[PDB]
């Protein structure tokens, strides 16, 4: 029961979880690009010139 | 005279309002690679970075 001393520890293993691996794809997903504005179909002139 | 003084919000923006409690991320950072502070890390200090969990301090993380 007299617990004596010991010598210097040479190294310190460090456990941890690992790295969170196939979390990212390897292609990315972008948000797509808002289409350019299409002309309507169906434009034709409705106006006609009176008299 | 209050130009640049009354901002107004972004569309986006919000204003985080919903309040949590922070019991296990302590926890969950010293079982990623966080050495606290009591222990020892396993490299050098100046080579580890503080980290501080909402103004407590935790750890010592290897660079």
């Amino acid at each position: 029961g007299g617990l004596t001393c010991a010598s210097a520890p040479q190294g310190t293993l460090r456990i941890l979880e690992g790295p969170q691996q196939s979390l990212s794809g390897s292609p990315l997903q972008p948000i797509p690009a808002s289409p350019p504005p299409q002309i309507p179909p169906g434009l034709r002139p409705r106006f006609c010139a009176f008299g | 005279e209050p130009c640049g003084l009354m901002n107004h919000l972004t569309a986006v923006c919000e204003v985080v309002t919903q309040f949590v409690y922070t019991a296990s991320i302590p926890a969950l950072l010293c079982n990623l690679g966080v050495t606290p502070i009591d222990g020892a890390p396993h490299r050098s200090y100046s080579e580890c970075y503080p980290v501080l969990l909402d103004g407590v301090m935790v750890g010592w993380v290897d660079k």
